[PDB]
């Protein structure tokens, strides 16, 4: 296991996809508020839905 | 373009992500986007451009 900060990893992410890296960089606090709101829409679904 | 910018303490290179292989960063190596304003974690450093010495001389 290779340490390396979780921004670099969805940079490679990203490219992984065909999209410039620059992207994501560009856009990190979008990504990060849409990835909690996303976790949190989780929670509310798996505690009502059985 | 590709690989990631790393620094042996002083300097900073551009290598490959999986194999250490420093190269000095250059306009070859690395393509514009935006501003220092966003980024997160940016730091300062200078890029050296292959085509500066050649119209220098
Ligand atoms: C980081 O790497 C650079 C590149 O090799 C080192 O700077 C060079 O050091 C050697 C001596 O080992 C000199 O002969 C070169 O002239 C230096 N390069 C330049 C551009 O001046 C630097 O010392 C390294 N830093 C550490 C902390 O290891
Ligand atoms: C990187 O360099 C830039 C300049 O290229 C630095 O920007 C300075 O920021 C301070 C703090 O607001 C200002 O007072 C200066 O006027 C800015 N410089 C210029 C030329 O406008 C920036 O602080 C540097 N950052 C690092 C981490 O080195
Ligand atoms: C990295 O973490 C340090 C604390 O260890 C903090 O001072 C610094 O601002 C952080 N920088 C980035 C780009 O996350």
């Amino acid at each position: 296991a290779l340490q390396i900060p979780f921004a670099m990893q969805m940079a490679y992410r990203f490219n992984g996809i065909g999209v410039t890296q620059n992207v994501l960089y560009e856009n990190q606090k979008l990504i990060a508020n849409q990835f909690n709101s996303a976790i949190g829409k989780i929670q509310d679904s798996l505690s009502s839905t059985a | 373009r590709e690989g990631v910018f790393v620094s042996n303490g002083t300097h900073w290179f551009v290598t490959q992500r999986n194999f250490y292989e420093p190269q000095i960063i250059t306009t070859d190596n690395t393509f514009v986007s935006g501003n220092c304003d966003v980024v997160i974690g940016i730091v300062n450093n200078t890029v050296y451009d292959p085509l500066q010495p050649e119209l220098d001389s």
